[PDB]
C-alpha cells in the first residue's frame, strides 16, 4: 500500500512484476465485501469528489467502465413473483439500500423511502448479491420473446473469392451448427452478393437449395415469403449441404464490383420482422449501388496529423436495424483500403461488433487465418441476448452526460442493444450536477433487460457503492490509473472524430500534465501520488498505439479498427492491447503457481516495454491479449531450440511458426504450462506465434516497446522529461 | 372444267382468287364488286417436289429482280431469258451454261410453278424455344402442364436452345444447369423492363438458353420440381399473377440475346394477369372479368390499357422476328381479348381450354410438335413475304398472320387493306396451313409472284416461290368471262375476312349486305321489280347462303360469347385455308340411320330427325346428336343385345367417323355426345336452320330486283 | 422504459 | 384475414404462447392483454368481438384462453376452427402443467406449431359484441 509521493525521474522501474490489481474503494469492511466485481463495474475515481469544483481541481475525468454481460462463474437468479424496486427512480433494491423500519427501505439512489412488500428481509438474495439477474415479468416486454435468428451475408466477388475466407467461415458454421445459442425456435439464413443480391431458399421438398437473385439494386425486395429464413432444428441436413456447396459455387467468378449497401438493405428487410443477428463478411471497398465509397490514398510515415465517415448511409441503415432489434457485426478481410471509417458505422450504432483481418488469404497469411478460425469459434459459441436494452443509474447529484460503446442512445440512458455480447465493453462520463454535501456514499446501478437464446426475458443488474470525499489528496489516493487511461482513450477517439487526431493526441498529453501539475500546486523532480506513477506510462503507450500514433506507416483502415476496439473493448483487454505484458520465457522455474493440483505453472515477472530488457541470449513472450508473440534471440541457448522449439539451431526455426510443439521435455511442459494458463484467463483463445525471429520481417513485436524512442516518437524518459517541463513551467 | 381448274391450282400453287379472270379495263376494274383477292398458303404440302439446292436465278434489273419462272421467255440458243415482269432480258449464270432444250432448269416447267430453293451459304442458327410458365393454378393442373412441357422437351432438336421462365407474384428467369444449386433471377411483376435494362441486369448459347442435348436432363428435373407460386392467396382473392411482365421479360431476353432468328416464346397461363402492366382484372373475386356486355357499357377499366401493353409487345416480338404462343387453360376467362395481338401479329399459336389436365389440351399441345417424313417440325420462322406483280396490278394489303416491313414501290396501291402499304411482309412463324389473304387491285395473262423466305426447323434457309398467271378479260366479252371464273367459296371467305378485320378494329353487316346486293344485280338474272324471277349461275348460287351464315356466326355476333371465346374463334379463322374456313362459316352436318349409309344433309331443323344420328362438324366442335327415338333405343339398352348388331354399327358410325378428323385438325375440336333433351343440344340448335334463310333470301330478292 | 416501468 | 395469436391462462392473464409477424401490433396487442386480464370464471366460453376493421375471436378451455385477431372479413367460421386445432394440441402437450407455471410465455416453443398451423388457414387453396364495450 502507501500514501507516498514518487519521483518518476529517479525510479524508472515503477511497473510491478505482478499483475496490477484494481483499487479497493475506501469503504467499511462490510460494504466493500458486497461490492460489485471490478471486472464488471468500475470507476476512475473510487473516491468521488464531493463537488464538481473539487472534481475539476483534480483534472482527472470522472466516469465508469462496465462489462455487464460478461461471462460469470456463479450467477444468482431471482425468480421473484414481483421485482422489488423504488417507486420514484425505479432502482433495483440492492445490497446498498438502507434498512430502517425493517418494513421500509431508503432508496440509496434517490433517497425516497419504500414499503417492503409482504413477499429478515435484509437476508433476501437481492440484497446479498451485487451482481444478480431477475426474471422479467409480462410488463417488461413489448412482444413475445423473439426467437434466435442468424443471417450470414457473404461477399462473393472476385477478390473475395481469392482470399478464400468463405471456405473456413463455412467449415466453422458446420462444426458449430449444433453449438449455436438457441432452443428449437432457432432460425438461420444466408445471402451472397457481388453486383447482385443472392438469396437462398431451403425446402425439404426440393432436391437442392435455390439461389434466388435480386438484380434491381435500386429497389430490393424479398423473393419468397417462406424458406429464406429456415428453422435450423428441422432443416439441419438442408443447411449443412448449403455450407458444403457455397465455397464451390464461385471459384471462376469475374465479378469485381460489390454492392454491399443494397445487400445490407435486403439483409435488413429479411430480418426486419423478427430482428436477430446479421453476420456480414466483406473484403473490399464498396463500389456499386448505394453505400458506395470512393477509394482513398493510404498515408505514409511522412504526412502529418491532417478518420470520419465518407457518407452517412451505413449509419442511417444502422438505426433502422436497431429499431428492429437487428444487429450487424462486420467481418472485414480486405487487402486494400475499404473505408472502415465509414463501414464500421454499420456495427457501431446497432450494437454489433467489427472484426478485422488485414490481407486475409487462405495461403498467403497462415496467421490471420487461424486468428479468424479462433475468433469465429468465439463469436459462434458465446451466449447472446436479444432485443435487449440497458440503463445505468447513479445517485442524485451525479449525472452521466456522455456514453461510449456500440449501442444507440434513445432518450438519455436507454441504450438500445439490438444484440448483447459477453465481450462488449462500455464507458460513461459523469459530472457533479449537485454537491454531494448531503451523503457520504453514492452508488451506480446498471440493469440489462433482454431476451435469452432460450426465449426467456431477463434483467441483469450490477450495483456499485463508493465513498464521497472532499479533499484533493483523497481524490488522488483512490485514483485508478488503468481506468482513467481507458476512459481517456474513448474520449480521445471521439475527440479525433469531432476535431482531429492532433487535438486527440494533445488532450491525452494534457490529462497527464494538467493532472500532476495540479497535484504539485498542492504538495526538483517529477513528483506524483503512488497511484499515478503509471499514468504517464500508460498515456504514452496510448499515444504510440495504432489508434493515436503518428510517425508510423500506419494505414487508414487499421487506425480506424484500433479506435473501434478502444470503443467496444472491456478495460482489461484495452490494457493488454495498449500495454502488452513482456515475460522472458527461456528459463522458467518453480516459484510458479504449482497449486493447481498436478500442474505447476511458472510465474515469471512482468518486464517493462523496452529493448533494454530483451536479451540476444534468450526468448521473450509478449502477451497482447489477442495474440501471443514469442520473440527469440539470435544467440539463444541450444537447450531452448532443441527441448522447447524442437529445432537444432536458430537458423532452422520455421519462418511462420503458428504454435510451439508439445515435446516430451520439462522445458516444454513449463512453457506450454505457462502459455495454457494465460489463454485460460480469457474466452477469446489468443493465437501465438514465434515467427518473431530477429529477421522474419514480422518484428512488429518491437512496435510494442513503448518505452524506447523512435525517429517519430519520444522515449519514456523523453516523455517524463517533457511533462516535467510543462508541470512547472 | 372451271372447278377442275380452281382445284388443280390450289393443290399446286396453294392459292385461290375470288376471280380467276380479271378486268382488262379500268371501266370494269373500278366497278368490281368483290375485290380481286387470293387466299394464299405459302407452305402447302404436296406430292414431294424436289427441293432445289440452286441459287434461284434472278432477273438483273435492280428494280424488278423477280425470280425465273415458267412464264419467262427463254432462248436456249442465245443463253438468254426475258423476264416476264419488266421484259428485261437476262444472261444465264455460269452454272446454267450447260442448260439445253432437252434438259432445262426445273423452274421453267409449268409443273414447277411454285417451287422451293435452298440457300446453303452460312452456318445455320439453332431453334430457340422458351417456356414461360404460370405457377398460379391448382396442383392437378400444374402437374399436367409439367408433364406436358417435359414431353415437349423430348421432341425438340439436339441443337435447339431451351429456356425457362416461371412466374406468379414474381418472375423467375432460370439459369440452366448451374450445378448442385440451381439458380434463377427474380423480378417484381409490378414493373416493366426495356430489354437493355434486362440485358444490363442479367449480364452458340447463353446461361439461359442452352443446347437441349446438353441441358435436357437438368431442365426435365427442374420442370418436374416446379411448384405452385409460394405466395398465399387470401380469402376472396385471385392469385397475384404477373403475366404482363413475365411476357415482357421473355420478350426482351431473346430480343437482346438472339434478335432476328428462329425463336418460340411459349406462354402457358392458368388464369388472368392480375398485376399490370397488362393487368386484365383485379384480385377481388367478388368482381367478374370483363364481358362483352360490360365492355359496351364502359365498365372495363383494364381492357384498353392492358390491351395496349401486349400490342406494343407483339410488335416488339414481330419486329425482332420472334414467335409468341399463348396457351390458356382456366375455368374462368383468361385475358385473351387483350393478348390476342401477340399470337396474331407473329405466327404464334393460341390454344384455349378449361384445364391443362384434359386430353383436349395434352394432345393439342403435342400436335405443336408434329413432324414430317424426315423427323422435323412443320414450322418455320422469320418468313419474309414479297409479292411481285405485272405493271398492271397493285397490292392493297394482306389480312392474316403478319406484319408489314413497310417497304415501298410501284406495287403499292393508295387504297390500303388490312396490313397494307407494302409488297413485303414478315411472318415470324408459319406452317403448312398458314394462310394470308392478299388483296390486289388493277390500275392476255396478268401475273403475280410470291416469294417466301423462311428458316426451316432443320435450320436450312429456304425460299418458296410460286408464280401464277391469270387471263386478262376479253374486251368483246368482258363481264361474261369474268363472271364465269368466280369462286364463291373463296370470295365468301375473302369477303368474310375483310368484314371481321373491320369488326376487330371497329355497322359491318351493313357493308356485308350492300355488296351481296350489288353482287346480285351485276351477275344475277331477273326482271326488275319481279322478285320471283331472280336466280344465280350455278357459279353464284351458294354465295348468298354463305353470306347468310357469316352474318349470323359468332365471328360478327359477339354477344352470347365471352370476349375471350370471341377472340379465339377469329384468331383461327384469319389463318386457316379455304376448306377449313368454309367449315367454320357453315358447319357441315351428317345423318346416320338404318335407311342407308352416312349422307350430308342441310343445316336446318328439318334435318334433325328422331330416328337419325347427326354429326355436326364446326371447325371447333365435333358433335354427335341422338334423336329422341334413337336416344330411346339407346337408353333402353338394345345395343348390348346380340340381336341388334345393327344398332351398334349405327351408334358408333359417327363415333368412328369422328375419331379420324378428330386428330388431323390442329386445335383438337371439342367433342360432344348429346341427344334430344340434353343441355348440350343447344349447340346443334343454334347453328342449324334477319331470321331464317328462307326469309333472308326473300328480303334479298325483293331488293335485288328493285333500285340500283 | 421496461426497466424503469414508470 | 391476417394474424395475431395469443394463448393465455385466464386467472392472471399470464401469457403462455403467441405468434406475430408484421413485415400496428402495438394497439391491437394491448386490447388482447386487456381482454385477458378481464376474462374470468363467468366469461363466455366462445366469443367474437368487433373492433372496427378488425375482429377478435377467442375460446376458453381448462382455464386457458385461445385468442385470435384478424380482419373482420376473415371467415368467422375459420377463426374458430383455427383456435380449436390449437386447443387440442396445447392441452395434449402442456395442458397438465399450465396451472403450476409462473414465468411469462413459459411455452414459447409452441411458437412452432402455431405457425405451421396458422398457414393452413391463411390460404384459400358463440356471441358477438363490440370489444370497445367489454373493455
Ligand atoms: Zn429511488
Ligand atoms: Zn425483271
Amino acid at each position: 500500500e502507501g500514501l507516498r509521493v514518487v519521483n518518476l525521474l529517479q525510479e524508472r522501474n515503477m511497473l510491478p512484476s505482478t499483475p496490477l490489481k484494481p483499487p479497493v474503494p475506501n469503504l467499511h469492511e462490510d460494504i466493500q465485501k458486497l461490492n460489485c466485481n471490478p471486472e464488471l463495474f468500475r470507476c476512475t475515481l473510487t473516491s468521488i469528489p464531493q463537488t464538481q469544483a473539487l472534481l475539476n481541481k483534480a483534472k482527472l475525468p470522472l466516469g465508469l467502465l462496465l462489462h455487464p454481460f460478461k461471462d460469470l462463474v456463479q450467477l444468482p437468479v431471482v425468480t421473484s413473483s414481483t421485482i422489488v424496486r423504488c417507486r420514484s427512480c425505479r432502482t433495483y433494491i440492492n445490497p446498498f439500500v438502507s434498512f430502517l423500519d425493517q418494513r421500509r427501505w431508503k432508496c440509496n439512489l434517490c433517497y425516497r423511502v419504500n414499503d417492503v412488500p409482504e413477499e429478515e428481509p435484509h437476508r433476501r438474495p437481492e440484497v446479498q448479491n451485487a451482481t444478480i439477474e431477475f426474471m422479467a415479468p409480462s410488463e417488461y416486454m413489448l412482444r413475445p420473446p423473439q426467437p434466435p435468428v442468424y443471417l450470414f451475408v457473404f461477399d462473393v466477388s472476385h477478390n473475395a473469392v481469392e482470399t478464400g475466407y468463405l471456405n473456413s467461415v463455412c467449415q466453422s458454421l458446420l462444426d458449430n451448427l449444433d453449438l449455436l445459442p438457441g432452443n428449437t425456435r432457432t432460425k438461420i439464413g444466408f445471402i451472397t452478393f457481388d453486383s447482385t443480391i443472392h438469396f437462398y431458399g431451403l425446402q425439404e421438398s426440393l432436391s437442392q437449395p435455390q439461389m434466388l437473385i435480386v438484380s434491381d439494386i435500386e429497389d430490393v425486395f424479398i423473393p419468397m415469403p417462406e424458406n429464406l429464413l429456415v428453422n435450423l432444428n428441422e432443416s439441419k441436413e438442408l443447411v449443412q449441404d448449403l455450407l458444403k456447396t457455397l465455397p464451390q459455387m464461385f471459384t471462376k467468378t469475374l465479378e469485381t464490383q460489390s454492392a454491399l449497401g443494397p445487400a445490407l438493405q435486403a439483409a435488413f428487410k429479411l430480418m426486419s420482422p423478427t430482428g436477430g443477428r446479421m453476420s456480414v463478411f466483406q473484403t473490399q471497398l464498396p463500389t456499386l449501388g448505394v453505400g458506395a465509397l470512393k477509394p482513398r490514398e493510404e498515408p505514409n510515415h511522412r504526412s502529418s496529423a491532417k478518420m470520419t465517415p465518407s457518407t452517412d448511409f451505413y449509419k442511417k441503415l444502422a438505426l433502422d436495424c436497431s429499431g428492429q432489434q437487428v444487429a450487424v457485426d462486420l467481418f472485414l478481410l480486405s487487402g486494400q483500403y475499404s473505408d472502415l471509417a465509414s463501414l464500421g458505422c454499420i456495427s457501431r450504432y446497432s450494437a454489433g461488433s467489427v472484426y478485422y483481418y488485414p490481407s486475409y488469404h487462405h495461403q498467403h497469411n497462415p496467421v490471420q487465418v487461424q486468428k479468424l478460425q479462433k475468433e469465429l469459434q468465439r463469436y459462434l459459441t458465446r451466449k447472446i441476448g436479444f432485443e435487449a436494452v440497458m440503463r445505468i443509474r447513479c445517485t442524485k447529484g451525479l449525472s452521466i452526460h456522455t456514453f461510449h460503446g456500440n449501442f444507440f442512445v434513445r432518450s438519455t440512458d436507454l441504450l438500445s442493444l439490438p444484440n448483447v455480447n459477453p465481450d462488449a465493453g462500455y464507458a460513461v462520463q459523469m459530472s457533479v450536477e449537485e454537491s454531494l454535501t448531503d451523503t457520504q456514499l453514492v452508488s451506480f446501478q446498471s440493469a440489462l433487460l433482454y431476451t435469452s437464446s432460450k426465449g426467456e426475458r431477463r434483467i441483469r443488474v450490477h450495483t456499485l457503492c463508493l465513498p464521497v470525499v472532499s479533499t484533493l489528496n483523497d481524490v488522488f489516493l483512490g485514483a485508478d490509473v488503468q481506468a482513467i487511461s481507458g476512459l481517456l482513450a474513448n474520449m480521445a477517439v471521439d475527440r479525433s472524430m469531432t476535431a482531429s487526431l492532433s487535438d486527440a493526441r494533445d488532450a491525452l498529453v494534457n490529462a497527464v500534465i494538467d493532472s500532476l501539475s495540479a497535484y504539485r500546486s498542492s504538495v526538483p523532480g517529477l513528483m506524483v501520488p503512488f497511484s499515478l506513477r503509471l499514468f504517464p506510462l500508460f498515456v504514452l503507450a496510448l499515444l504510440k498505439q495504432k489508434s493515436f500514433q503518428t510517425g508510423t506507416n500506419a494505414r487508414l483502415d487499421e487506425r480506424i479498427f484500433a479506435m473501434c476496439q478502444v470503443k467496444n473493448q472491456p478495460l482489461v483487454y484495452l490494457m493488454l492491447t495498449t500495454h502488452p505484458s513482456l515475460y522472458r520465457v527461456d528459463n522458467l522455474s518453480d516459484e510458479g503457481a504449482l497449486n493447481i493440483s498436478d500442474r505447476t505453472i511458472p510465474q515469471p515477472p512482468i518486464l517493462q516495454l523496452s529493448v533494454e530488457k530483451l536479451s540476444r541470449d534468450g526468448a521473450f513472450l509478449m502477451d497482447a491479449g489477442s495474440v501471443l508473440m514469442l520473440w527469440v534471440g539470435k544467440n539463444c541457448t541450444q537447450n531452448f531450440l532443441s527441448q522447447v522449439l524442437g529445432v537444432q539451431n536458430y537458423a532452422s526455426i520455421p519462418q511462420p511458426m503458428t504454435d510451439l510443439p508439445e515435446l516430451d521435455t520439462p522445458e516444454s511442459a513449463r512453457i506450454i504450462a505457462f502459455i495454457s494458463w494465460l489463454r485460460e484467463q480469457r474466452p477469446f483463445f489468443p493465437i501465438l506465434y514465434v515467427i518473431a525471429d530477429e529477421s522474419p520481417m514480422k518484428a512488429n513485436f518491437l512496435q510494442n516497446m513503448i518505452e524506447d524512442r523512435t525517429e517519430s516518437a519520444l522515449s519514456y524518459y523523453e516523455f517524463l522529461l517533457h511533462i516535467q517541463q510543462q508541470v512547472n513551467k | 372444267t372451271y372447278l377442275e381448274f380452281i382445284q388443280q391450282n390450289e393443290e399446286r400453287d396453294g392459292v385461290r382468287f375470288s376471280w380467276n379472270v380479271w378486268p382488262s379495263s379500268r371501266l370494269e376494274a373500278t366497278r368490281m364488286v368483290v375485290p380481286v383477292a387470293a387466299l394464299f398458303t405459302p407452305l402447302k404440302e404436296r406430292p414431294d417436289l424436289p427441293p432445289i439446292q440452286y441459287e434461284p436465278v434472278l432477273c438483273s434489273r435492280t428494280t424488278c429482280r423477280a425470280v425465273l419462272n415458267p412464264l419467262c421467255q427463254v432462248d436456249y440458243r442465245a443463253k438468254l431469258w426475258a423476264c416476264n415482269f419488266c421484259y428485261q432480258r437476262n444472261q444465264f449464270p455460269p452454272s446454267y451454261a450447260g442448260i439445253s432444250e432437252l434438259n432445262q432448269p426445273a423452274e421453267l416447267l409449268p409443273q414447277f410453278s411454285s417451287i422451293e430453293y435452298v440457300v446453303l451459304r452460312g452456318p445455320q442458327m439453332p431453334l430457340i424455344f422458351l417456356y414461360v410458365v404460370d405457377t398460379c393454378m391448382e396442383d392437378e393442373d400444374l402437374q399436367a402442364l409439367k408433364e406436358s412441357m417435359q414431353m415437349s422437351l423430348s421432341l425438340l432438336p439436339p441443337t435447339a436452345l431451351v429456356g425457362l421462365i416461371t412466374f406468379g407474384r414474381m418472375v423467375q428467369v432460370h439459369e440452366l444447369g448451374c450445378e448442385g444449386i440451381s439458380k434463377s433471377y427474380v423480378f417484381r411483376g409490378t414493373k416493366d423492363l426495356s430489354a437493355k435494362q434486362l440485358q444490363e441486369m442479367l449480364g452458340p448459347s447463353n446461361r439461359f438458353l442452352q443446347p437441349v442435348q446438353k441441358i435436357d436432363m437438368n431442365l426435365t428435373d427442374l420442370l418436374g420440381e416446379l411448384q405452385r407460386d409460394p405466395w398465399p392467396v387470401p380469402q376472396g382473392k385471385r392469385p397475384l399473377r404477373s403475366s404482363g411482365v413475365a411476357l415482357s421479360i421473355a420478350v426482351g431476353l431473346l430480343e437482346c440475346t438472339f434478335p432476328n432468328t428462329g425463336a418460340r416464346i411459349m406462354m402457358f397461363i392458368g388464369g388472368p394477369a392480375t398485376q399490370g402492366p397488362g393487368m386484365v382484372v383485379g384480385d377481388e373475386l367478388k368482381t367478374p372479368i370483363r364481358s362483352w356486355h360490360d365492355i359496351d357499357k364502359d365498365n372495363a377499366k383494364y381492357v384498353k390499357k392492358g390491351t395496349k401493353h401486349f400490342e406494343a409487345l407483339a410488335n416488339r416480338a414481330a419486329t425482332t422476328g420472334h414467335v409468341i404462343d399463348i396457351y390458356a387453360c382456366a375455368l374462368d376467362q383468361t385475358g385473351l381479348l387483350e393478348m390476342k395481338c401477340c399470337p396474331n401479329l407473329t405466327g404464334g399459336y393460341m390454344v384455349m381450354g378449361d384445364s391443362f389436365n384434359t386430353s383436349l389440351f395434352k394432345q393439342t399441345f403435342q400436335r405443336v410438335f408434329t413432324k414430317d417424313m424426315h423427323g422435323q417440325f412443320k414450322m418455320g420462322f422469320g418468313g419474309t413475304l414479297e409479292i411481285k406483280t405485272s405493271r398492271e396490278i397493285k397490292i392493297s394489303g394482306a389480312i392474316g398472320p403478319c406484319v408489314s416491313l413497310n417497304s415501298k414501290g410501284p406495287c403499292v396501291s393508295e387504297n390500303e387493306i388490312g396490313t397494307g402499304g407494302t409488297c413485303q411482309w414478315k411472318i415470324c412463324g408459319l406452317s403448312p396451313t398458314t394462310t394470308l389473304a392478299i388483296y390486289f387491285e388493277v390500275v392476255g395473262r396478268g401475273a403475280i409472284q410470291f416469294v417466301t423466305q423462311y428458316q426451316h426447323s432443320s435450320g436450312q434457309r429456304r425460299i418458296r416461290v410460286t408464280t401464277i398467271a391469270r387471263n386478262w378479260a376479253d374486251a368483246q366479252t368482258q363481264i361474261q368471262n369474268i363472271a364465269a371464273s368466280f369462286d364463291q367459296e373463296a370470295a365468301a371467305i375473302l369477303m368474310a375476312r375483310l368484314a371481321i378485320y373491320r369488326a376487330e378494329t371497329e355497322d359491318v353487316l351493313r357493308w356485308l349486305d350492300r355488296q351481296l346486293i350489288r353482287l346480285c344485280q351485276k351477275f344475277g338474272e331477273y326482271h326488275k321489280d319481279d322478285p320471283s324471277s331472280f336466280r344465280f349461275s350455278e357459279t353464284f348460287s351458294l354465295y348468298p347462303q354463305f353470306m347468310f351464315h357469316l352474318r349470323r356466326s359468332s365471328f360478327l355476333q359477339v354477344f352470347n360469347n365471352s370476349p375471350d371465346e370471341s377472340s379465339y374463334y377469329r384468331h383461327h379463322f384469319m389463318r386457316q385455308d379455304l376448306t377449313q374456313s368454309l367449315i367454320m362459316i357453315q358447319p357441315i352436318l351428317y345423318a346416320y340411320s338404318f335407311s342407308g349409309p352416312p349422307e350430308p344433309v342441310l343445316l336446318d331443323s328439318s334435318s334433325i330427325l328422331a330416328d337419325r344420328i347427326l354429326l355436326m362438324d364446326t371447325f371447333f366442335q365435333i358433335l354427335i346428336y341422338h334423336g329422341e327415338t334413337i336416344a330411346q333405343w339407346r337408353k333402353s339398352g338394345y345395343q348390348d343385345m346380340p340381336e341388334y348388331e345393327n344398332f351398334r354399327h349405327l351408334l358408333q358410325a359417327p363415333v368412328d367417323d369422328a375419331q379420324e378428323i378428330l386428330h388431323s385438325r390442329f386445335p383438337m375440336p371439342r367433342y360432344i355426345d348429346t341427344e334430344h333433351g340434353g343441355s348440350q343440344a343447344r349447340f346443334l340448335l343454334s347453328k342449324v336452320n334477319d331470321v331464317s334463310l328462307q326469309v333472308f333470301m326473300d328480303h334479298l330478292k325483293k331488293l335485288a330486283v328493285s333500285s340500283a | 422504459a421496461c426497466e424503469e416501468e414508470n | 384475414m391476417v394474424l395475431l395469436t395469443m394463448i393465455a391462462r385466464v386467472a392472471d392473464g399470464l401469457p403462455l404462447a403467441a405468434s406475430m409477424q408484421e413485415d400496428d401490433l402495438q394497439q391491437y396487442q394491448s386490447q388482447a392483454k386487456q381482454l385477458f386480464r378481464k376474462l374470468n370464471e363467468q366469461s363466455p366460453t366462445r366469443c367474437t368481438l368487433e373492433a372496427g376493421a378488425m375482429t377478435f375471436h377467442y375460446i376458453i378451455e381448462q382455464g386457458v384462453c385461445y385468442l385470435v385477431l384478424c380482419e373482420a372479413a376473415f371467415p368467422k367460421k375459420l377463426a374458430f376452427a383455427y383456435l380449436e386445432d390449437l386447443h387440442s394440441e396445447f392441452d395434449e402437450q402442456h395442458g397438465k402443467k399450465v396451472p403450476t407455471v409462473s414465468r411469462p410465455y413459459s411455452f414459447i416453443e409452441f411458437d412452432t406449431f402455431i405457425q405451421k398451423t396458422k398457414k393452413l388457414y391463411i390460404d384459400s387453396r358463440i356471441m358477438v359484441a363490440n370489444i370497445e364495450e367489454v373493455l
